[PDB]
C-alpha cells in the first residue's frame, strides 16, 4: 500500500505498461531470499 | 553420481578434485553456494537437461553477525497440491530490510549504530504475529531503492529517519491507533488553515483489486480476486486494478494484502493539506491525528493518517502537513484458498 | 519543559542551532544574533539560515538548502577539493531559559556551490532515506573478482601491505617519493594515499598510476606539504595471478577463472 501513499500526490490507479526487469525469471526455485549473482 | 555441495563458508575450502577438473590456479570460492556434480552422468547424449535447485536461509551469510534471529524463522502453510501440503520456511520482511541496510556485501550496508534497532522491533512485533512473510528474489539485480520500494510496498510500512538520532528507521502502516488519545485539530487548537477544502466526487474510486502473488512450492505465479461487493451493487461496471505482490508465497497472504489494499483505496479516501502552526512539531510522517472544522466545513471530527510534512524555517512559523485518510491492517474477509487438485 | 514553551500561542523564543561535524571536528553555530551557550559548548551567531527541513519521502525535493557565509571554514573546506570523509550537520531547536535542545535534523553536507549571493553560500543536505541510488549490481561471476582491495571480503591484512613516506616533492597532479622508487612499476595502480589534515583529519584518496619515485592520482591534489608521511596502499590488477601472487590471497579470492565460456546445454550439440 506504499504505492498508495506514493499515489498521495495525485491529482483525485489504472495503469498501462512494460518492465523493468527484477528478480523472476527463475533457475533456482527459493523458498527463502539468499539474494542472488547477477553473471 | 556424488554431488560435493560447498556452501561457502567465510573460511571455505574445496577438495582438490574440483580445482583438477576446473584446472590451473583455482579459488576456494568462499562465500559463494557452489554445487560440484562429479557424478559421470551429466546426461546421455541426447542434451543434458536443465536444473533446479531449493534453499532457505534465516541466519547464515550475515556479514557482521546477525541481528534479532528470534523472529525470523516466518513459517507458514503455503502448499501446493492439497494432498502434498507442507509449511514453508518465509523470512521476516523486517530482517529483510535490516539486511538490505546493514551488510556492505551488496548495496549500501549502512553500519548498524546508524539503523534505529527498535524501530525494526517494532516491525517484527507485527510482522511475525500475523506471519507476514517473504520469498523475495533478486535476480538480475536492480536500484537498492527499488527493491525497498519493492519490499515495503508488500509490507505497506515507511522507512524514515529518525527525527532525534539520525538512524535510519522503519515504519509500518497499521491500525495502531485507540481512536481516544489522538489530539484534536481545530482553528482554536492549532489549525491554521485547510488547503484542501474541495471534493472531487471521489465516489467512483477502485472497487476491484486482483493481487498476483508467487507460491514457492508450485515456484510460479499465482492470482487472488477481490470484489468489493458494496461498490459493484451500486456504482455498476467494474473499475478494476491488477497489482503485483510477488515474492508473498502463499493465499491466506495474498488475500490479507489485497484486503488490505482493496479496503485502503476503496474506502472514503480523502486527503486533507493542512496548514499548522508548531503545534505538531513532533507530528512526523505515518502519525495520527484528528482534524475538526464544525462550524466552516462541516466535517464530523474524522482521524487522518499523517503523510508528506514540511518542517519551517525560523521564519513563516507554519508546518505544511499532508494527510490522508485511515488505512488499515489485515483481517479475514474471503475464504480464497484454490486448493489445486 | 521544552514542548510546553513550543506549543505555547503567546509564548516562544527564536533559536536555531547548527552543528557542522567532521569526525568530532565541530563548528557550533547560531542562527539568531546572540552568544547562544547550551549543551557546554558556545553557538556562535553567523548568518546561517535554513530553508526548511522537509519530509517528504522523495529525493532532491527535501535536499536541505542552507545559506552558509563563504567566509566561515566549513565552505572552506570545500573551495576546490571538498573532503574525502563525508561531512555532518545537526540541527537542535532550543527556546532561551531552557536547556534541552531537541535535535530536528541529521543530514549530511552532500555538495556546495557559490553563486549570485557571494556572502553566503548554498549548501545541500539530504538524508539517509534519499540516498539509495547505489547500483546494487555486486556479484556478477567474472573473470576478475569484484571485491575491492582491502574490503571485507577480500580481506587482504590492512597492515601486511603497508607503504608510507613524505613527499619528496609535490607536482601538478603527481607526487614524488623515496619509498615509491623502492618499489616496481605499476605497484600502487589503484591504490590510495593517506596522511591527516589540521582540520579534515585522516584523509584518503587514489592513485592511478605508479613509476620508479612518481605516481599520478586519480583525483586532485588539495595541496601537499613534505612534512607528514604519506601513508600510501598498493592496489592491484585483481586478476587470480594477481591476487594470488602479489596478496597470496588466492583462498580468499571471488573471481571464478574457469568461467566454462558459458558452455550451454541448448542449441548447439555438446557434452
Ligand atoms: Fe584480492
Amino acid at each position: 500500500m506504499w504505492w498508495a501513499l506514493a499515489m498521495l500526490v495525485a491529482s483525485v490507479e489504472v495503469w498501462t505498461a512494460d518492465w523493468q526487469v527484477l528478480g523472476f525469471g527463475n533457475f533456482r526455485t527459493k523458498a527463502v531470499k539468499a539474494k542472488q549473482a547477477k553473471k | 553420481g556424488p554431488l560435493e555441495v560447498y556452501m561457502g563458508a567465510p573460511t571455505q575450502t574445496v577438495s582438490q578434485k574440483l580445482k583438477n577438473m576446473l584446472g590451473g590456479r583455482q579459488p576456494e570460492f568462499r562465500g559463494v553456494v557452489t554445487a560440484y556434480f562429479d557424478g559421470l552422468i551429466c546426461a546421455m547424449n541426447p542434451y543434458p537437461k536443465q536444473w533446479k535447485f531449493k534453499a532457505r536461509r534465516s541466519t547464515a551469510g550475515w556479514t557482521g553477525g546477525v541481528w534479532y534471529p528470534e523472529k525470523c524463522l516466518v513459517k507458514m502453510q503455503g502448499y501446493d497440491g492439497q494432498g502434498n501440503q507442507h509449511e514453508i520456511h518465509a523470512m521476516n520482511p523486517a530482517h529483510i530490510l535490516y539486511e538490505c541496510q546493514s551488510n556492505y556485501e551488496w548495496g549500501r550496508g549502512l553500519s548498524r549504530t546508524l539503523i534505529d534497532d527498535t524501530t525494526f522491533r517494532l516491525a517484527a512485533d507485527t510482522l511475525f504475529n500475523e506471519n507476514f512473510g517473504l520469498c523475495i528474489r533478486w535476480n538480475r539485480q536492480d536500484t537498492l531503492e527499488s527493491f525497498m520500494q519493492l519490499i515495503l510496498d508488500h509490507i505497506g510500512g515507511a522507512m524514515y529517519v529518525s527525527k532525534v538520532t539520525g538512524k535510519l528507521s522503519l515504519r509500518l502502516i497499521r491500525k495502531d491507533y485507540d481512536f481516544d488519545t489522538l489530539p484534536i485539530f481545530d482553528t482554536d487548537s492549532g489549525l491554521l488553515s485547510i488547503q484542501e477544502a474541495t471534493n472531487a466526487s471521489p465516489a467512483n474510486l477502485v472497487n476491484e483489486v486482483v493481487v498476483t502473488y508467487h507460491n514457492p512450492v508450485m515456484d510460479e505465479d499465482q492470482q487472488v480476486r477481490s470484489h468489493n461487493l458494496a461498490q459493484i451493487q451500486n456504482q455498476g461496471c467494474l473499475n478494476s486494478n491488477t497489482i503485483e505482490y510477488l515474492g508473498i508465497p502463499t493465499g491466506k497472504l495474498a488475500m490479507q494484502v489485497a484486503q488490505r489494499d482493496l479496503r485502503a483505496a476503496s474506502t472514503n479516501v480523502r486527503r486533507f493539506t493542512v496548514i499548522c502552526d508548531r503545534r505538531a512539531w513532533n507530528v512526523q510522517p505515518g502519525d495520527v491525528l484528528k482534524v475538526r472544522d464544525p462550524k466552516q466545513r462541516g466535517l464530523t471530527e474524522v482521524v487522518i493518517r499523517v503523510g508528506t510534512v514540511e518542517d519551517g524555517t525560523l521564519p513563516d512559523g507554519k508546518i505544511k502537513v499532508v494527510a490522508l485518510q485511515d488505512q488499515f491492517a489485515f483481517q479475514l474477509n474471503t475464504f480464497n484458498q484454490v486448493e489445486p487438485p | 519543559s521544552y514542548n510546553i514553551i513550543e506549543t505555547s500561542n503567546d509564548n516562544g523564543r527564536p533559536v536555531f542551532m547548527y552543528e557542522f561535524r567532521l569526525l568530532d571536528k565541530y563548528w557550533r553555530y547560531t542562527s539568531a544574533d546572540a552568544k547562544v551557550s547550551a549543551l557546554g559548548s558556545i553557538w556562535e551567531p553567523m548568518g546561517v539560515s535554513d530553508d526548511g527541513i522537509k519530509q517528504t519521502g522523495e529525493a532532491k525535493t527535501d535536499a536541505l538548502n542552507l545559506t552558509l557565509p563563504n567566509s566561515n571554514p566549513v565552505v572552506g573546506l570545500f573551495i576546490g577539493t571538498p573532503p574525502g570523509s563525508p561531512v555532518t550537520l545537526t540541527i537542535r531547536r532550543m527556546h532561551l531559559d531552557d536547556n534541552d535542545p531537541v535535535v530536528c535534523y541529521v543530514g549530511t553536507v552532500d555538495s556546495i556551490n557559490q553563486g549570485e549571493n557571494p556572502t553566503v553560500a548554498t549548501v545541500t543536505c539530504s538524508t539517509l532515506s534519499a540516498t539509495m541510488d547505489r547500483n546494487g549490481l555486486r556479484l556478477s561471476w567474472s573473470r576478475g573478482c569484484p571485491h575491492a582491495l582491502y574490503d571485507g571480503q577480500c580481506r587482504v591484512n590492512k597492515e601486511a601491505f603497508r607503504v608510507d613516506a613524505t613527499i619528496l616533492t609535490v607536482g601538478a597532479g603527481t607526487v614524488t617519493a623515496a619509498a615509491y622508487a623502492t618499489r616496481p612499476d605499476g605497484y600502487f595502480a589503484g591504490g590510495f594515499i593517506e596522511w591527516i589534515d589540521p582540520v579534515y583529519g585522516v584523509e584518503r584518496r587514489g592513485i592511478e598510476t605508479h613509476t620508479g619515485n612518481t605516481i599520478t592520482i586519480f583525483g586532485t591534489v588539495d595541496g601537499l606539504a613534505g612534512g607528514y608521511i604519506l601513508k600510501t596502499y598498493p592496489g592491484c590488477p585483481r586478476t587470480s595471478a594477481a591476487c594470488d601472487t602479489i596478496f597470496n590471497n588466492l583462498a580468499n579470492f571471488g573471481g571464478i577463472p574457469s568461467l566454462p565460456d558459458r558452455s550451454p546445454f541448448d542449441g548447439n550439440p555438446i557434452f
